[PDB]
C-alpha cells in the first residue's frame, strides 16, 4: 500500500569504516588467571574477563 | 635540634654547634628505654606497636607468591 508521506529518495556516498562487532562480540565465563593477582586477565585476545 | 638530612638524622647541640650523625643503634636504645606510660601518653601501643619497633632488627621476607617468577618453559626463569 503506499505510504501516506512521501520520503527523500537519492544516492549519497557513504564510507564503511572499521570497527565491525565481531571484531569486538567478547565472553567469558572463567579463564586463564593472572599470575600475581589471580584475577582474570585482560583483553578479549588472551580470553580474559 | 634535628634536621632529616637523606636517611639519617642529625641533631646540634649550643655558642658554636656540634653536628653529629644520630646513630641508629643509638636512637633505637633510647626509645627501648622509653617508659610504658610514655608510649601511650605519645600515639602509641604496649602489645601491638611500641616505637622502638620502627626501627627495624630483623627483616621479614615475603614468600614467591608475593614476587613470583615467570619461566619460559626450562634454563629460562
Amino acid at each position: 500500500k503506499k505510504l501516506m508521506a512521501q520520503i527523500f529518495f537519492g544516492p549519497t556516498y557513504y564510507q564503511r569504516l572499521r570497527h565491525m562487532v565481531d571484531d569486538k562480540i567478547h565472553a567469558r565465563a572463567r579463564g586463564p588467571m593472572q599470575v600475581l593477582t589471580r584475577q582474570p586477565v585482560e583483553g578479549r585476545s588472551r580470553d580474559g574477563g | 635540634t634535628i634536621r632529616k638530612d637523606g636517611l639519617k638524622l642529625v641533631g646540634s647541640w649550643k655558642d658554636e654547634p656540634e653536628l653529629r650523625v644520630l646513630s641508629t643503634e643509638e636512637i633505637l636504645n633510647i626509645f627501648k628505654h622509653i617508659s610504658v606510660k610514655d608510649f601511650t601518653s605519645l600515639g602509641f601501643n604496649e602489645v601491638f606497636s611500641r616505637p622502638e619497633w620502627m626501627i627495624l632488627t630483623c627483616l621479614p621476607v615475603p614468600p614467591p607468591p608475593v614476587r613470583p617468577s615467570i619461566s619460559f618453559n626450562e634454563s629460562q626463569r
